[PDB]
RNA sequence: UAUUAUAGUGUAUAGUUUUUUAAAAAUAUAGUUAAAUAAAGUAUGAAUUAAUAUCAAAAUUUUAAUAAAAAUUAAAAAAUUAAA
RNA sequence: AUUUUACCAAUUAAGAAGAAUAUUAUAAUAAUGGGUGUCUUAUAUUUUAAAUAAAUAUUUAAAUUCCGUGUAGUAAAUUUAUUAU
């Protein structure tokens, strides 16, 4: 009968005679809530067994008491708001300084040295990040501060920066308050070449998301059409690294519909047909990137990229007898060919036992089992099993439902 | 069932108090009706419209 | 059911090859040139061009 | 071809750890007040319950 | 706190007093109080025991650091006699004041002879309902004969 | 707690009325007084303040 | 041993492999509805559609069947 | 040595005594006789050997597996020092001493524990900082003397605590080889102050926009300053 | 308090407090510095005998085909560890660390806390069932000189498949000009 | 009854698997091995040599 | 459990039906 | 949340709606004479038992009762399933 | 071109009030059955009897008896007294 211990935590066999107990369905083990009975914490609000008493005293001091504020202090807070002004200044001069004292990486013979981690950068990016309403990328920040034509490109950008903004200079914050129509100002302009460079840095290390996110807020903060149309070509350029042909098509003609506005003198026009182009050849429309090349060269003969891309479709039409047309219009897109797709797949991918249709289905905001899926009554599918309800037949199979 | 078809039980220790007996032919014939309690306010004045439920602070 | 048993009659199991087949084993696979999902060969998506061709 | 693994005497024997006389920590006195797990070498960037 | 005569029972410690803290993090430095929290035996002294306060974000605003002096023991620190400007001892004592010629308690310095009143309590006296407030003339109309 | 940590305002007397009995003084019947207790055994009445 | 490389397998899918060896040759109409290629899984010239094993320009006597010429592999077919 | 403080660690651990432990010791891991239940000979060379290389990589030691730290780099080597300052004195004493003898006891001792605090890392960090100072950094350099500037501690050019060398009669000293024990530790940061100017001097010769031009400014003006401070020129 | 140092060939009083705050501040930020990032998950609902079995496939590989192995395995273990791997890949990003050159350093898991259940029998017996959890560590470190394998290579029937449907063996790659300033 | 238990727990590290990790099976054996090599010593070792 | 399964079915149709 | 309708009364067309899985042994059901159902594996995870060193091929001989206790002789691989 | 054999290893410093109006004995002064969220109604809520018992006794003799189952006022209202958040 009796082989363990008389406690419900003891491990072998008990008879009801010698040792009779109550019905504990679940409850914690010598070690603490495991994560069965803590679900169910959270879940029913206490231990299955019901015989536990909550206690989540410790829970409402973190939320609710840390959360209340009376009407008055609420009221004062939002007046007793720091300066936004200074506190822009002094992150700016404390970002400087950092990426200043950053140490260059030794250039090692035989191998690849280690970048120095970047301990002391993340705190003043983020404070700079908060104050300027940008999302620097790290792994930019970290590649950019590597590379030493990079660093100086980027610390030049970002000493421009702090002197235009201490000169009086807030161009960001003077607009929207104007709004609450001029051109782009010396600070704007600094802080634009600033994410350029830490896009470019992006784009070195592979983070062509990051690339992108960090172009686009550029593009935000930009105004000049000039620095619009640069800004568009860079952005479809990240985006066709990225695999965002859609994003990477718009920007291009963004930048292409913009080109009045350019001089002469600027490449941006040209990039964002090349842009356009390598986004409508990775769609798979042969014919549409030829026109769009066409339409390139007919602007400005004699470009660099325009040149390239036309032999590179020359190629491609050469190789294209073998199948005699273009790709059909059925599938039109299926191929995947870029790292980026690859990387893609290999995170969001439908992995094989879990993360796929048949093990857990996304409803609105919510999880849910395959056999409770919305999306289709397979006959793994509960929805299967009603018909009738009362209202009508409704179906004319007569043997279920 | 009578006085309990149900799961919550009735609280004798606090039942309206009994007032009279059945009857069949009107229903319930109400014998004692000093029991049943009637909330009579007492006649409208000036002192009475000018008081006020909580009292100023000096 | 009659003795306790040692570390070693316990690891006499992965000395053998059928825990190792059952557990120790490593997929072949690769990226799918239509999803660039990882994939192993014979099995596909319920995607019209996977289904139509299968990588 | 196949993953090296050992069954490891941790799980096969796991004994409790000494508790404390008298809610005593003997050497508290005497040892500096750093982290156990940091002067032993178990760090971690982030903690996920 | 919760437990039976928890408090101090003379309870010397009133606000704008002048007390030096003898131990803890700040020791030998010495204010005037703030605040006290008679029901936890704790006193706030400016500039004494200064942490952050945070402030959970809102759909209004957003997260904010507030610092504001936290409550300090009140056996850390020690009355300091203003003639002496020293650390001196202090005992509740009871006079009878000459204007209203009645019984009051104050507190006494022992080492110099120095008598400190008893701040009086003023809480926010702005607010108001006239509208469900009784007018103090008709609250006093005695009318019970 | 927190509205005093945030305000700086003081308090006098515990928000909440504490029963230390949690009953006992319901049970109790309301005349209870202790008795009186003579020669009692402790040195507190004596009011020494140096051992 | 301070640290070896990845254990990360090398490619094999060009290697010999019973378990797709033994469909090389197996019927598989049903399976392709509008993209039908003759005798797919079978590479010519390959020991049962193994790319790293090419027989295609050696000598193998084979005279009642036909073969096929050499030509160069690819590093993005082998790997 | 090896699963206790070694080279560059500010730990001081005895690895023969069993401090910081929570059990008498039942099990030696390290045994190569029988008769080590009863005569363990710790001590002797070869059985301490065998038992300080079987204990088990602590914080201080890394794996042959786990990625190590390059604590050997004079890029983290000063701002460690930095750092021990800044802990040592607070930023408002070091604000009221940078505006400033009138100070409070417990402020004069807290000033004396960092100088003490300071100079004890500076001894156990000297050896990683002369096999650094070959590809150290000039923003690095600087660093080191404002450390010691912060510290309070004026550098033995040629208050001050490097200058007198600890007591301690010469015959009791723990003269024990495989410890990194710097007994000339005046004569030892006085060489290395004067490595570091020498190697100051050189980053700049190598050396010679808006932004290039003022960070030449303040490193100009900052290396002046500090060497002045310190009681150093050029 | 003071504590003793070696120093010079004799002991030396530091003040205890500083000696400890620095001793912390300085294992922390070492380990910070350190060019990886480190993961915990507590209460993995997993046994750690079998999670260890898992754990030791996946050891030793590249994030890449770690991610690929989970996600083509079909054991709780493989998509703990993927759950976990996601997570530690967050956090290098974050931290800054460059993913294409990610490798985990460390995987291993020990036991956590235990739920029990009542579990009835005939003849009026009945015992506790134990649910296992488990603790899991996960360390992803950076090898610049890591070469992975050419996984891009598919099989000579998916080859002449696409060849059949039309589509390009090879991926149609068309040169990128590296994004510039020059306009602004 | 006096057993050498703390003299033996110190030389358990000499032990493998169960003997080593439990306190109780590796005391047991190194006594054993203990009184056995005494013998031998005692009887025959000197006629062996 | 083969006919186990089968007498669940039916011991749920019943309590279904009772209920 | 189990074999299992608790049936008093009472009625007869409300479809009154939760039982995995790609073989085999064993086990249970199922034109001589007097062929179905229950797998491994993914997942969860008990119970009797537990002196035991990484263990006890085998034969021979013997010692105080089964004697893998002893000695001699001899030559006993690892994993998995089944078989008393 | 290709590739790193099989097997064998070990428990320790503890992060935070996750330990006190605590556990046991101890007070020779209280006492009509303690019962809070209670809250009429008393034909219906009665426990008493000369005994070894919530009252509890300072020694070895003699002595009935088929194993002797055993010792007196110490002071007379005198302080050995059933105590107590
Ligand atoms: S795209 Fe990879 S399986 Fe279809």
């Amino acid at each position: 009968y009796q082989r363990g211990g008389w406690s419900p935590g003891s491990k072998h066999q008990k008879h009801m005679t010698l040792n009779p107990t109550l019905y504990l369905y679940r409850f914690p083990g010598p070690h603490g809530p495991g994560p069965y009975t803590m679900k169910y914490w959270w879940t029913l609000g206490c231990f299955p067994t019901g015989m536990e008493v909550p206690f989540r005293l410790h829970e409402f001091l973190s939320t609710y008491q840390q959360e209340h504020v009376p009407v008055e202090v609420e009221e004062w807070l939002r007046c007793y708001i720091k300066d936004p002004l200074s506190e822009l200044v002094n992150a700016s001069n404390d970002f400087f300084k950092a990426v200043e004292v950053y140490p260059e990486v030794e250039s090692a013979r035989g191998y690849k040295t280690l970048q120095p981690s970047i301990a002391p950068l993340l705190v003043p990016m983020k404070k700079f990040e908060e104050q300027l309403g940008v999302k620097i990328s790290p792994v930019g920040l970290r590649s950019v501060l590597s590379n030493p034509v990079l660093k100086d490109r980027f610390l030049d950008d970002l000493f421009d920066y702090k002197s235009y903004v201490e000169k009086g200079g807030s161009t960001p914050h003077r607009r929207l308050a104007r709004s609450r129509a001029e051109t782009t100002a010396d600070d704007e302009r600094s802080l634009i070449l600033l994410l350029t460079t830490i896009s470019e840095g992006c784009i070195n290390a592979g983070n062509y998301s990051d690339a992108a996110s960090v172009l686009a807020d550029a593009l935000m903060f930009c105004h000049d059409p000039d620095s619009q149309a640069t800004t568009h070509a860079n952005i479809s350029f990240a985006s066709l690294l990225n695999a965002d042909f859609k994003g990477a098509e718009y920007n291009g003609r963004e930048a292409a519909l913009l080109q009045p506005q350019v001089k002469p003198t600027s490449t941006a026009c040209a990039r964002g047909y090349v842009g356009w182009a390598a986004a409508a050849a990775y769609q798979d429309d042969f014919e549409k990137a030829e026109a769009i090349v066409k339409d390139g060269l007919t602007l400005y003969v004699g470009n660099e990229h325009l040149e390239k891309l036309a032999n590179k479709l020359q190629a491609l039409r050469e190789e294209q007898p073998s199948v005699y047309k273009q790709v059909p219009r059925s599938l039109r897109e299926s191929r995947s060919h870029l790292p980026s797709q690859q990387s893609r797949g290999l995170l969001s991918g439908s992995g094989k036992g879990f993360s796929n249709e048949f093990d857990w289905v996304e409803f609105k905001n919510k999880l849910y089992p395959s056999k409770m899926d919305p999306r289709n009554n397979e006959m793994g599918s509960v929805f299967r099993r009603v018909g009738d309800l009362g209202s009508f037949i409704s179906t004319s199979r007569s043997m279920e439902r | 069932k009578l006085y309990f078809r149900g799961g919550k039980p009735p609280n004798p220790s606090v039942h309206p108090y009994l007032t009279g007996e059945p009857c069949p032919l009107y229903g319930w014939k109400v014998t004692d009706e000093s029991v049943i309690r009637q909330f009579n306010m007492p006649s409208i004045d000036g002192t009475n419209f000018r008081y006020k439920p909580y009292v100023a602070l000096q | 059911p009659k003795r306790k048993k040692n570390p070693m009659q316990l690891r006499r199991k992965v000395y053998g090859l059928h825990f190792k087949e059952k557990y120790l084993k490593m997929e072949e696979w690769y990226y799918c040139p239509l999803c660039a999902e990882p994939k192993k060969p014979g099995e596909w998506c319920r995607r019209e061009d996977c289904r139509q061709i299968k990588p | 071809m196949y993953a090296r693994f050992t069954t490891r005497s941790k799980f096969y024997f796991r004994p409790a750890r000494p508790a404390l006389a008298y809610n005593v920590d003997p050497n508290v006195m005497r040892r500096p007040k750093v982290k156990r797990g940091l002067l032993k070498g178990t760090y971690s960037d982030e903690t996920v319950d | 706190y919760f437990a039976p005569d928890f408090e101090i029972s003379p309870w010397i410690w009133y606000p704008g007093d002048i007390v030096e803290v003898v131990s803890g993090e700040g020791i030998g430095q010495r204010g005037t109080i703030i605040a006290v929290i008679k029901y936890k035996n704790e006193i706030v002294v400016q500039n004494i025991n200064v942490q952050d306060v945070v402030i959970p974000a809102s759909e209004s605003r957003p997260e904010q650091i507030v610092q504001r002096e936290h409550p300090i023991s009140v056996t850390r620190v020690r009355h300091v006699d203003p003639s002496t400007n020293e650390i001196c001892n202090i005992e509740m004592v009871k006079v009878r004041n000459k204007e209203t010629g009645e019984m009051e308690e104050k507190r006494m310095s022992l080492e110099s002879g120095i008598l400190m009143s008893i701040p009086p309590v003023n809480d926010e006296l702005e607010v108001g309902d006239p509208l469900k407030d009784t007018p103090i003339q008709d609250a006093d109309e005695a009318t019970y004969d | 707690d927190r509205e005093v940590l945030l305000t700086g305002k003081s308090v006098w007397e515990c928000p909440i009325h504490i029963d230390h009995t949690c009953g006992g003084s319901k049970t109790v019947p309301p005349h209870a007084k202790k008795p009186v207790r003579y020669m009692d055994a402790g040195i507190a009445n004596v009011g020494v303040t140096d051992i | 041993r301070l640290r070896t490389p990845v254990r990360d397998r090398k490619c094999t899918l060009q290697y010999y492999n019973p378990i797709r060896a033994r469909f090389v040759y197996r019927r598989d109409k049903p399976l392709f509805d509008k993209y039908h290629v003759t005798a797919r899984n079978l590479a010519p010239g390959f020991s049962r559609g193994a790319l790293k094993h090419d027989w295609r320009a050696l000598g193998v006597y084979t005279p009642d069947h036909p073969q096929v010429p050499y030509h160069p592999l690819q590093t993005w077919m082998l790997g | 040595v090896y699963g206790g403080s070694g080279r560059g660690d500010l730990l001081y651990e005895n690895p023969d005594a069993r401090r910081h432990s929570g059990r008498a010791l039942g099990v030696l891991n390290g045994v190569r006789h029988s008769s080590q239940a009863t005569m363990p000979e710790s001590g002797q060379l070869y059985y301490r050997k065998l038992i300080l290389h079987s204990r088990p990589p602590n914080g201080s030691c890394a794996g042959l597996q786990r990625h190590c730290h390059d604590t050997c780099n004079w890029s983290y080597l000063i701002p460690s020092l930095h750092r021990c300052a800044e802990s040592a004195i607070s930023a408002k004493l070091w604000e009221k001493m940078c505006q400033l003898v009138n100070l409070t006891q417990y402020e004069r001792q807290r000033v004396r524990d960092g100088q003490n605090l300071y100079r004890y890392e500076v001894h156990q960090r000297l050896p990683l900082l002369e096999e650094s100072i070959g590809w150290a950094q000039l923003d690095d350099l600087l660093g080191w003397f404002r450390s010691a500037r912060r510290a309070w501690v004026r550098l033995p050019t040629s208050s001050s605590a490097m200058s007198c060398r600890l007591e301690g009669h010469a015959d009791s000293r723990d003269t024990t080889p495989g410890r990194n024990q710097v007994f000339d530790t005046p004569e030892r940061v006085e060489q290395l102050t004067e490595a570091t100017v020498h190697r100051i001097r050189e980053e700049l010769q190598r050396l010679n926009s808006a932004r290039r031009l003022a960070r030449d400014e303040e490193l100009s003006r900052c290396v002046e300053e500090e060497l002045g401070w310190h009681g150093v020129a050029l | 308090r003071y504590a003793f140092v070696e120093e010079e060939g004799v002991m030396h009083k530091v003040n205890w407090g500083l000696y400890c705050e620095r001793l912390e501040t300085e294992l922390t930020v070492t380990q910070e510095r350190l060019p990886q990032h480190t993961l915990l998950m507590k209460a993995v609902p997993s046994s750690w005998k079998k999670l260890d079995i898992d754990i030791s496939v996946i050891r030793g590989l590249s994030l890449r085909e770690a991610m690929a192995q989970c996600k083509l395995s079909l054991r709780k273990g493989h998509q703990i560890v993927f759950r976990a791997l996601e997570m530690a890949q967050q956090g290098a990003e974050a931290k800054g660390l460059d993913k294409e050159h990610l490798r985990v350093a460390h995987i291993s898991c020990y036991p956590g806390p235990t739920d029990k259940q009542i579990d009835i029998r005939s003849k009026g017996y009945y015992a506790w069932k134990t649910k296992k959890s488990s603790h899991l560590v996960l360390t992803l470190a950076e090898d610049p000189e890591m070469v992975l394998p050419d996984r891009t290579c598919l099989p000579y029937s998916s080859l002449m498949s696409m060849k059949r449907a039309g589509l390009s063996a090879q991926p149609t790659v068309i040169d990128v000009p590296a994004i510039t300033a020059d306009g602004i | 009854h006096y057993r050498a238990k703390l003299e033996l727990d110190r030389i358990r590290s000499m032990l493998r698997g169960r003997a080593r990790l439990e306190r109780k099976v590796g005391l047991k054996r190194l006594f054993f091995l203990m009184r056995t090599q005494t013998r031998y010593r005692v009887e025959q070792q000197a006629h062996w040599e | 459990a083969a006919a186990a399964a089968a007498a669940a079915a039916a011991a749920a149709a019943a309590a279904a039906a009772a209920a």
